[PDB]
């Protein structure tokens, strides 16, 4: 049973790409907030900057997109923003660089 | 004056080619002095299992029922023709003097 | 060696001829040379002084039986095997 | 034993058995308000005093409603706010059951002293 | 269909003047994870033969647990009630919980609720017997008593 | 402050227990406990006023080395 | 009555008696008896002076010692003589002086002659058998 | 001859073909380690018992 | 085996059909040599081998019978014997004992697990007809520590207490890194 349970983390962990402590500390947070932790886990990591890029489409996977992330090819709200831990929120516009659209 | 000994390991092949013997015979000429069952030998094989052997204590244990018949046939050449012609079992060794 | 017990002798022509030989006269006379094929013979002391041949493979050789020589088997004086010693 | 918890005992088995009636003998003032209560909860039928000219005795008609009920010792004190503890380790089942408890008020069940902003003692628990 | 899980399997012996003797013993598991629950216990000669023929045991024997109905009580992944029963010096202790608990249990009891199609629960073995037979007993005699 | 306690001598300058009495903190114990001090309360000048009644001790310039005044008997 | 060496026979029948001589045994003692015509079932103190005397003269006079036999073939059969006694002198002295005279000394052919083991000198290796076979080699 | 067991002479002191002992030699058999080896392997060569 | 009698040389003749079968019972074992029966006239023997794979006797193109024949002919009748020889196939393998312990055997060699391998082979020639059956592997079974493992169906235990039961037994040997498994197969033919 706990290999069932470990793998199922390792499965929904390593989609993200996320190491174990950053994965552990969302999971807590999304514990500790009301509604049903499930959701709220899964909607905390969809949050992610870098998967948001990736979800944009700007980049062809997750890790790509944390690069550009890094590389300080995405913007947020105007603002660069190289975190790919970064929380982005509802109303965000996420944006390429200007200068990166050439890219 | 030809004696017919037949010979066989198995009885049913003798008493099956004895009884051909002598009804092909009893055409040709005499009606054959008529198949006998004498007596049969026992035989009692003891031989090396191996051909090393010399002596060497594996000589399997085997006995050989040998079974005969007479059916003495006292009688003309047709009477041969009437033999070479048909043959059959294996099983019998036939001796004509 | 191993002597057994009753060191034989080949009754054979040897020893009953041997013994008829010393007898033949009063101690003395021996016929020469006894060509004898029992070289599984032990040497007896009647013997000695006799000279029996004794074959090799090959011929027949003579050997003057001596005293000291006695209790040795006969042969054993005559070598079948040649030992190739050659010349360098 | 203790007249109520004689009394919950009895009513527990015979209704375990399946017995459609059982007379409790002691029968106290206590006893009969906290029959009333299982009453208005649907945990019994009807039942009355029959009047020996001695302690008195009640005449309980068994449904087969009750899992199970008994008394709670010593009758713990609670606050208006103070029940959740009590209903988890009286009542094994969740959403089922009640606990009775007697307030100045009068003896009730749990939920009627919670809307009643009223703290008590803990007579019994049923369900 | 059917699901089969296999608890346990052991070896067994059984000592005589002659020698030992083994035999096997398979535990096994059989539900839809719809609320339908096997348990059945089969020993042979065999391994195989014994595990086969749990597996047809367990499903000779099956017990209705939980479900989703309406203008009733659902029991949506858990139990209706907590219960305690106690299989010779064995107890064993289920209470009902809220979802994403799991399934909190030591394993005889885990196996037994997870066929059983629950999904979340919190329980606790207890008493002189950890005996795992006698808690699977238990736990078996346990979910029978369970009522909506 | 104010007290409340059982004159326990009156052979001397007075004197009364002043007693607490406590329920066990935790729940599953009900020992009733109690606890006391004595206060040295001038039971009286030289009433006399005040063995057993149960009195209430006010405090007050120190009437004696010991003393609190009796302020009045709650009952006997 | 001394029929030979210090022989003395007696109380039994002489055919029997005679037997005591070391150089005689029954096959002789019949000869003897017979070609003195004397009635071997007479007791030996029963005979008479004249007939101790034809006795007494031919197995004195013709026997002794004769030649030698060989080993057991197909001949005459043997008479015992485990031990060494008196026969006509001639026997014992003879045999026993020639085969002791060496073998009480060290001489080889003594030792041969006790172990019984050839004097010739022939090998041991192969004939000779006569006595013990060959054993059987053990595991190695 | 062959037959006869002297031998004038031979050339070659051979060895057995099998091994290659010298002595034990039989001109036949050519196991001249021992006779010894051709007893062992009878049913290498045609003879009989 | 099949003859009439002789006085004067069943010496000859037994021996002679024996001395066959030894070539028969090695330089033929890859077969299913199942069965040599020998008749015999003046001077010629039938002997028929029945095997479960004949290709492997005949040969390619029937050149190792050819072999046979010659190298059999030097056993005896030195002047012309002129023995036969002749190869029926066996039909149906899985009532074959010999070949049934084969297939087990091989499988072992191979490294299959042997557990299995006797519950399939007691299977088949269970399935094929068979009163009965069993197999039983010995040695160290998997290269573990050595035991035997059995497996029967049908007539067997009961069976070997009828003589003239008429069973089939095989064994076959097993070469391995590990060691030597003995595999012994029973099959249960009709008593007749």
């Amino acid at each position: 049973d706990y290999a069932v349970r470990l793998r199922e983390k390792q499965k929904l962990r390593r989609i993200y790409g996320i190491s174990e402590r950053q994965f552990r500390n969302l999971f807590e947070e999304a514990s500790k907030k009301k509604g049903v932790t499930g959701s709220v886990f899964l909607g905390l990591l969809e949050s992610r900057l870098d998967n948001v890029v990736y979800r944009l489409g700007f980049a062809v996977s997750r890790r790509q997109a944390r690069q550009l992330v890094r590389h300080g090819h995405i913007t947020v709200n105007g603002r660069r923003v190289d975190l790919p831990s970064y929380r982005v929120r509802p109303g965000d516009e996420i944006a390429v660089a200007e200068k990166s659209r050439n890219l | 004056r030809i004696r017919i000994t037949l010979t066989s390991r198995n009885v049913k092949s003798l008493e099956k080619v004895c009884a051909d013997l002598i009804r092909g015979a009893k055409e040709k000429n005499l009606k054959v002095k008529g198949p006998v069952r004498m007596p049969t030998k026992t035989l009692r094989i003891t031989t090396r299992k191996t051909p090393c052997g010399e002596g060497s204590k594996t000589w399997d244990r085997f006995q050989m029922r040998i079974h005969k018949r007479l059916i003495d046939l006292h009688s003309p050449s047709e009477i041969v023709k009437q033999i070479t012609s048909i043959s059959i079992e294996p099983g019998v060794e036939v001796e004509v003097t | 060696r191993r002597l057994n017990r009753g060191l034989r002798r080949k009754q054979h022509s040897l020893l009953k001829r041997l013994r008829k030989a010393k007898k033949e006269a009063p101690p003395m006379e021996k016929p020469e040379v006894v060509k004898t094929h029992l070289r599984d013979m032990i040497i007896l002391p009647e013997m000695v002084g006799s000279m029996v041949g004794v074959y090799n493979g090959k011929t027949f050789n003579q050997v003057e039986i001596k005293p000291e020589m006695i209790g040795h088997y006969l042969g054993e004086f005559s070598i079948t095997y040649k030992p190739v010693k050659h010349g360098r | 034993m203790n007249v109520l918890a004689d009394a919950l005992k009895s009513i527990n088995n015979a209704e375990k058995r399946g017995k459609r009636q059982v007379l409790i003998r002691p029968c106290s003032k206590v006893i009969v308000r906290f029959l009333t209560v299982m009453m208005k909860h649907g945990y019994i039928g009807e039942f009355e005093i029959i009047d020996d000219h001695r302690a008195g005795k009640i005449v309980v008609n068994l449904t087969g409603r009750l899992n199970k009920c008994g008394v709670i010792s010593p009758r713990f004190d609670v606050q208006l706010k103070d029940l959740e503890k009590w209903q988890n380790n009286l009542l094994p089942s969740r959403q089922f059951g009640f606990i009775v408890l007697t307030t100045s008020a009068g003896i009730m069940d749990h939920e009627e002293a919670r809307r009643k902003h009223t703290g008590g003692k803990i007579l019994g628990f049923f369900f | 269909s059917l699901k089969d899980e296999v608890l346990k399997i052991v070896p067994v012996q059984k000592q005589t003047r002659a020698g030992q003797r083994t035999r096997f013993k398979a535990f096994v598991a059989i539900g839809d994870h719809n609320g339908h629950v096997g348990l059945g216990v089969k020993c042979s000669k065999e391994v195989a033969t014994a595990i086969r023929g749990a597996i047809i045991l367990a499903k000779l024997s099956i017990v209705p647990v939980r479900g989703y109905w309406g203008n009733k009580i659902g029991k949506p992944h858990t139990v209706p009630c907590k219960v305690t029963g106690r299989s010779g010096s064995v107890p064993v202790r289920l209470i009902p919980a809220p979802r994403g608990t799991g399934i909190v249990s030591a394993p005889v009891p885990k196996k037994l609720l997870m066929m059983a199609g629950i999904d979340d629960c919190y329980t606790s073995a207890r008493g002189c017997t950890a005996t795992l037979g006698n808690f699977a007993k238990a736990t078996f005699d346990a979910i029978s008593k369970t009522y909506s | 402050r104010i007290l409340s306690g059982v004159v326990t001598k009156m052979k001397m300058q007075r004197t009364i227990v002043i007693r607490r009495d406590y329920l066990h903190y935790i729940r599953k114990y009900n020992r009733f406990e109690k606890r006391h001090k004595n206060m040295s309360v001038h039971l009286s000048p030289c009433f006399r006023d005040v063995i057993g009644d149960i009195v209430t001790v006010g405090e007050c310039r120190p009437l004696s080395k010991t003393v609190f005044n009796v302020l009045k008997v709650t009952k006997a | 009555l001394r029929v030979l060496n210090t022989n003395i026979d007696g109380r039994r029948k002489i055919a029997f008696a005679i037997t005591a001589i070391k150089g005689v045994g029954r096959r002789y003692a019949h000869v003897v008896l017979r070609k003195a015509d004397i009635d071997l079932t007479k007791r030996a103190g029963e005979l008479t002076e004249d007939e101790v005397e034809r006795v007494i003269t031919i197995m004195q006079n013709p026997r002794q010692y004769k030649i030698p036999d060989w080993f057991l073939n197909r001949q005459k059969d043997v008479k015992d003589g485990k031990y060494s006694q008196v026969l006509a002198n001639g026997l014992d002295n003879k045999l026993r002086e020639d085969l002791e005279r060496l073998k009480k000394i060290r001489a080889h052919r003594g030792l041969r002659h006790f172990w019984g083991l050839r004097v010739r000198g022939q090998h041991t290796k192969t004939t000779g058998r006569r006595g013990r076979t060959v054993g059987v080699s053990k595991k190695k | 001859l062959y037959w006869s067991h002297p031998r004038k002479f031979g050339q070659g002191s051979r060895s057995c073909r099998v091994c290659s002992n010298r002595h034990g030699l039989i001109r036949k058999y050519g196991l001249n380690m021992c006779r010894q080896c051709f007893r062992q392997y009878a049913k290498d060569i045609g003879f009989i018992k | 085996a099949v003859q009439i009698s002789k006085k004067r040389k069943f010496v000859a003749d037994g021996i002679f059909k024996a001395e066959l079968n030894e070539f028969l019972t090695r330089e033929l074992a890859e077969d299913g040599y199942s069965g040599v029966e020998v008749r015999v006239t003046p001077t010629r023997t039938e002997i028929i081998i029945l095997a479960t794979r004949t290709q492997n006797v005949l040969g390619e193109k029937g050149r190792r019978i050819r072999e046979l024949t010659a190298v059999v002919q030097k056993r005896f009748g030195f002047p012309e014997g002129s023995v036969e020889l002749y190869a029926e196939k066996v039909a149906t393998r899985g009532l074959c004992a010999i070949a049934q312990a084969e297939s087990l055997r091989y499988k072992l060699l191979g490294g299959l697990a042997v557990r299995r391998a006797c519950y399939g082979v007691l299977r088949f020639i269970m399935e094929s007809g068979a009163k009965g059956c069993e197999v039983v592997v010995s040695g160290k079974l998997r290269g573990q520590r050595a035991k035997s493992m059995k497996f029967v169906d049908g007539l067997m235990i009961h069976s070997g207490d009828p003589v003239n039961y008429y069973v089939d037994t095989a064994v076959r040997h097993v070469l391995l890194r590990q060691g030597v498994l003995g595999i012994k197969v029973k099959i249960m033919l009709p008593w007749d």
